[PDB]
């Protein structure tokens, strides 16, 4: 009817990879991952900072 | 004698000649888009 849907760009099972790669940068390397480099450290050392 | 869509569009019928049911779904259209690289590295373009 003239109307349309357009997909988007990142397809949801790929916006859940994203997520995924963001909290799983937040659980083994702190905020450093922000900063350039993943750098790991313990989880209750993260915590500690 | 014939149906409608949530919208009021009208997307069924019966065949008055044979009591039978059809769907109605629009003819399909788009939009074409060309997908090109920049002119200054090529004249190829591929079109969705
Ligand atoms: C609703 C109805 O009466 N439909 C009839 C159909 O069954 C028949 O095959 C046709 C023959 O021309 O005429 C019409
Ligand atoms: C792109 O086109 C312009 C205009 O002709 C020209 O100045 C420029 O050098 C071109 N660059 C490349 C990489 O083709």
């Amino acid at each position: 009817n003239g109307l349309t849907v357009l997909p988007p760009l990142l397809t949801d099972e790929m916006i859940a990879q994203y997520t995924s790669a963001l909290l799983a940068g937040t659980i083994t390397s702190g905020w450093t991952f922000g900063a350039g480099a993943a750098l790991q450290i313990p989880f209750a050392m993260q915590m500690a900072y | 004698q014939f149906g409608r869509d949530i919208a009021d569009t009208t997307d069924a019928v019966r065949d008055p000649q044979t009591l039978e049911i059809l769907d109605i779904t629009p003819c399909s259209f788009g939009g074409v888009s060309v997908i090109t690289p920049g002119t200054n590295t090529s004249n190829e373009v591929a079109v969705l």
